[PDB]
């Protein structure tokens, strides 16, 4: 580790006279596989990023617009609804969360949602 | 009606999950509460159904302080903007006044240690070491020149005026700092007294300062000559290794990437992806191969065969009968499979071992071709550069090292093959082999760093390809079926013989019913051979 | 054809010392000049001595308080300005060294004199390698820069030119210049830079301007290891589209060399030829052009790059063999003008570049 810096600074001195969707440890595509939502390909082509709200894996290039770097924090996939809620940026996250939880207790609602769909679907309004 | 039920059936089938489907239901319900317009509704549903044109068309028919950007914040309105005295009309009308952009990060500094091989750090250290000494030397020399100029000016005027000459804190130069910095460096703590003497009485004080500066300059110059001698052969030992960013990673990554389990996984994953696509019913034809590789030269083929034969002929555990058998397999059967003995294809049904051998052989051939192309490019670039630099008037358009001759440049590739043979025999050390490769092919040399092991791997496959009755039965079945012409043939006659080909596949299924079965198609086109492998 | 290129060099610029171990070294300019002398490029070029810029020419963009602090602070009175030193971000990253105000004066004066020369139509090309400090803000120092001379040069250019186009090929994002002209349509700033856990942390794809200056600021974020082919493939069409939509009258080109391979702080994989291809492409459009320096922290590569671009701007061809000069031993062991790249992985895949280019094209089509 012989560097010349000490000798130069002495020579010039003044005369101061004072998890599952990743490659294995050895490196292998885990099986069974989970694929990107846009291309249906695994982590072998490119690393996959996992949305932390829904189980949808994505590729950094398969997005629109593509991500330039890895998202360090919690990332939101483009397949959710809070994006249209983000159109109005004045309101804080607590009101948004309470609005979402207004529909978080009857999550199925399948009969009523198909019913509302056909109710709107009628071309001539009632 | 039932059409809506069928639509919902196919959408929850295609989404393959309940959470994404329920998000879609939340979207349509939020629409149903009259908070969403039709165009906005389709722009929200586009993420879910952007890859099914049929589903999207069916859904369309069924329907019938402020912040901007990502890194700019608005300044407070009641914020005392710092006054400026030079603001002209264009300054007021043009300059930004309301947004201030806050750096969206905190990490202090990491340079690029992520990608800076230890050999690029030594070069950086040697550079900064050179720069410190050089900057001190050039400050001293500039001060010497300034004092020489002021002394020459002083010596030309009347003696009764010399005692009336004085100097300011610039000391005759154009800077108020640099000359004082040099004098401070020379004199340590006694610098202010010398500076006052130079400013007050230049006539008597200039020559002694000049003498001291000159003596220090000569001593520093000889020390720098010694340091220059030492700094060399560190650039030489570090330069080529600093540009090769992959060797350390590549050696281990390749020593793993060639294992049988890794090769098997590389195709099993693709098979699983295609199976999932078929399950989701996406528009993908059920005849495409899972993997595709290209052979672009026959000369590379016989070169690789010669290398493998060279290694196998020097084996102690392989008997003369097995040597002959491997010779027939390598120089006769394989070229026949590649049709060395358009729109002409060959069909082959193989087990795991033949798939491994084909993968390894393709890897070796591709690397040999890469090295060959690099050598050709180097020779062409050298010839073009010589032709260009011969015709140069340079500035009229208003030691070193001796580069190799053209003959060495065109003999690089046979020398590379001889080097590979020497490494395989064990006569040359891996370190010297790697260094010669790096000096021969610069940043494309790593492609050949782990060739011998690769060859070794291939050899093992060949040996097993003789000892396992399954493999010889496979090649015999291929030969017997080709005698009928069903396995492989002209592209047009496929539909003529297709049923017969089916029979062949049937036999494969009843010969390896406990083992993976691979369909391999060798398609010839324009001098290249495309090997397409699919798992059954 | 062959035209006139004014060159600005002050012999004292190489002596200013940033500190021990600091990546920023003005010495590079000196070596660059030395190379220009040993290729015989002084005969076809006009060399000027830049006049020092008064504080009055700096307070056109910077506040008087920040300039007064810069003119007053010295290494021997750091104790009496500590609070101010915290306020103006003068400290660890941007140190206070001996004669920093004179350094700022020379660097600013070179580019301001070049801009004045271009305004007077006495030339259509001015070169100042001491300039190119684009990270400095109105009242703070950032990214080794204390005074933003690019903004001052553009403010000088705006007195005769209606539209001024600024191009930045330094590996970092030129946040100071972009922020200075964020809400105006008379200056459009194109920046190509690395993005994601990198200084200064700005310059997103969606930073397109504000107010009247909307769609007049374009950023191309990149990944590690971009090389000559990708850079050439995405620089020429974007610049052609920018010049066809915007139709500028003057061009300011920041030629920072920290985007070359082997840089002490950069991550890219460009070479000298690929770097100067951008200069050739810009020069093709025949506009009053001001070329500036900037970053670059592998000193020998900076010298090579800037001497090659100076040769290219003169339409002069120079041999690949480096002539003997005062700093010859810096260029071992090959002693060649051109440099070789590494084999680092190019993380910018073709689909990423195509998508970003398409987004930029759709952003550009919206200009009037
Ligand atoms: O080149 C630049 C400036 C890069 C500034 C990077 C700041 C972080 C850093 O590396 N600081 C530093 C490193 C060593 C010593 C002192 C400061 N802009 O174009
Ligand atoms: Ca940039
Ligand atoms: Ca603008
Ligand atoms: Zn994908
Ligand atoms: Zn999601
Ligand atoms: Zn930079």
């Amino acid at each position: 580790s012989g560097g010349l810096m000490e000798q130069i600074q002495a020579l010039l001195a003044p005369p101061k006279t004072d998890t599952q969707h990743e490659l294995d440890h050895n490196g292998l595509v885990p099986l069974p596989v989970k694929v990107c939502f846009t291309c249906n390909r695994s982590c072998r082509v490119a690393p996959l990023i996992q949305c932390d709200y829904c189980p949808l894996l994505f590729h950094m290039d398969c997005l629109e617009p593509p991500l330039t770097a890895m998202p360090l924090g919690r990332w939101m996939c483009p397949n959710h609804i809070e994006h249209v809620v983000l159109n109005q940026k004045n309101m804080t996250l607590s009101n948004r969360c309470q609005v979402f939880d207004r529909f978080q207790d009857t999550v199925s609602q399948h009969v009523v949602k198909v019913d509302f769909l056909n109710r709107i679907h009628k071309k001539h309004p009632p | 009606t039932l059409q809506e039920f069928s639509f919902f059936d196919k959408v929850r089938r295609v989404l393959k999950s309940q959470e994404v489907y329920e998000n879609f239901l939340r979207c349509i319900a939020l629409f149903n509460q009259e908070l969403v317009s039709g165009s906005e509704l389709l722009q929200l549903v586009s993420p879910f159904l952007g890859k099914f044109p049929e589903l999207f068309a069916q859904f369309k028919s069924f329907l019938g302080c402020k912040r901007i950007g990502s890194s700019y914040r608005a300044l407070p309105k009641t914020y005392q903007q710092p006054k400026c005295s030079g603001r002209t009309a264009i300054c007021k009308e043009v300059l930004n006044d309301t947004w201030v952009s806050f750096p969206s990060w905190s990490e202090d500094s990491t340079f690029v240690s992520s990608k800076k091989t230890p050999y690029e750090e030594q070069l950086h250290r040697c550079e900064d070491e050179r720069f410190e000494l050089d900057v001190v030397l050039e400050t001293n020399l500039a001060t010497i020149r300034v004092l020489e100029s002021v002394q020459k000016k002083l010596s030309r005027m009347a003696p009764e005026d010399q005692e009336k000459f004085r100097l300011d804190d610039s000391l005759g130069g154009t800077s108020e700092v640099i000359q004082r910095r040099a004098i401070y460096r020379i004199y340590g703590d006694k610098a202010p007294e010398i500076i006052e003497s130079l400013k007050k009485n230049p006539v008597t004080a200039v020559p002694v300062v000049l003498k001291r500066l000159k003596a220090k300059e000569e001593e520093w110059r000889e020390a720098q000559q010694g340091f220059n001698k030492i700094w060399r052969e560190q650039y030489e030992k570090a330069y080529l290794k600093s540009l090769d960013h992959q060797a350390v990673n590549f050696k281990q990554n390749d020593t793993k990437a060639l294992r049988s389990k890794s090769l098997l996984n590389e195709i099993e994953s693709v098979y699983d992806e295609h199976q999932e696509q078929h399950s989701e019913g996406r528009s993908a034809p059920s005849s495409e191969p899972h993997l595709i590789f290209v052979y672009e030269d026959r000369q590379i083929l016989e070169d690789a065969a010669a290398l493998i034969s060279y290694y196998v002929k020097r084996q102690p555990a392989i008997q003369k009968e097995d040597q002959g058998t491997i010779h027939q397999l390598l120089h006769q059967f394989v070229p026949s499979l590649f049709f060395s003995q358009d729109d002409v294809y060959s069909l082959f049904f193989a087990n795991n071992n033949w798939y491994f051998f084909l993968r390894l052989h393709q890897t070796l051939c591709s690397r040999l071709l890469k090295i060959y192309r690099q050598a050709q490019k180097q020779l062409l670039e050298y010839r073009t550069e010589k032709e260009r630099e011969k015709l140069l008037c340079e500035g009229r358009r208003e030691l070193r090292l001796k580069q190799p001759s053209e003959v060495e440049l065109e003999e690089y590739y046979p020398a590379f093959l001889d080097m590979v043979r020497s490494l395989l025999e064990g006569s040359i050390d891996p370190t010297q082999y790697e260094d010669t490769l790096r000096e021969m092919f610069t940043i494309h040399a790593y492609v050949g760093f782990t060739m011998d092991k690769l060859v070794q791997n291939i050899a093992r496959q060949l040996h097993h390809l003789v000892s396992d009755d399954v493999c010889l039965k496979v090649v015999e079945l291929y030969l017997n079926e080709k005698k009928r012409g069903a396995a492989g043939g002209n592209l047009s006659s496929r539909c003529v013989r297709a049923a017969r080909e089916t029979s062949y596949q049937w036999k494969a299924e009843r010969c390896m019913a406990d083992e993976n079965c691979f369909k391999v198609m060798f398609l010839q086109r324009k001098g290249q051979v495309i090997m397409t492998i699919e798992l059954l | 054809g062959k035209k006139k290129v004014c060159y600005y060099y002050d012999g004292d610029i190489g002596n200013y010392y940033y500190g021990q171990g600091h990546p920023m070294k003005p010495h590079r300019i000196r070596m660059t000049h030395n190379l220009l002398l040993n290729y015989g490029l002084y005969r076809k070029m006009e060399i000027y001595r830049p006049h020092k810029a008064t504080a009055e020419e700096m307070t056109k963009y910077h506040s008087d308080e920040y300039i007064k602090f810069l003119r007053s602070i010295r290494p021997d009175n750091m104790s009496e300005y500590s609070k101010q030193m915290q306020r103006f971000n003068v400290g660890e990253d941007c140190p206070v060294f001996d004669g920093l105000f004179e350094f700022c004066q020379l660097s600013t004066g070179g580019s301001v004199a070049g801009a004045v020369k271009l305004n007077r139509q006495q030339t259509d090309m001015a070169v100042n390698w001491a300039g190119g400090l684009h990270h400095a803000k109105k009242s703070e120092a950032s990214g080794f820069c204390y005074v933003n001379d690019i903004v001052l040069a553009i403010l000088e250019l705006l007195k005769y030119h209606q539209r001024v186009l600024y191009i930045d090929i330094d590996i970092h994002h030129g946040d100071g210049v972009e922020e200075a002209f964020y809400t105006t349509d008379r200056v459009m700033t194109v920046s190509f830079h690395k993005y994601g856990e990198y200084f200064p942390g700005t310059g997103d794809l969606r930073d397109i301007g504000a107010g009247k200056g909307k769609y007049y600021a374009v950023n191309f974020p990149m990944r590690d290891g971009i090389d000559d082919e990708s850079y050439g493939q995405i620089f020429k069409p974007i610049i052609s589209k920018v010049m066809e939509m915007y139709q500028p009258s003057a061009v300011v080109l920041q030629c920072g060399a920290d985007s070359l391979s082997g840089d002490r702080l950069g991550c890219f994989n460009l070479t000298v030829k690929g770097h100067a291809k951008c200069v050739e492409v810009v020069k093709t459009f025949n506009l009053p052009l001001l070329m500036l320096g900037g970053g670059g922290y592998t000193i020998r590569n900076v010298a090579r790059c800037w001497t090659y671009e100076t040769a290219v701007a003169l339409d002069c061809e120079i041999p690949n063999e480096l002539p003997y000069n005062d700093y010859f031993e810096y260029f071992g062991p090959d002693f060649k003008l051109h440099i070789s790249p590494s084999n680092m992985t190019n993380q910018n895949t073709p689909e990423y570049m195509e998508k970003i280019k398409q987004r930029l094209f759709e952003n550009l089509r919206m200009l009037p």
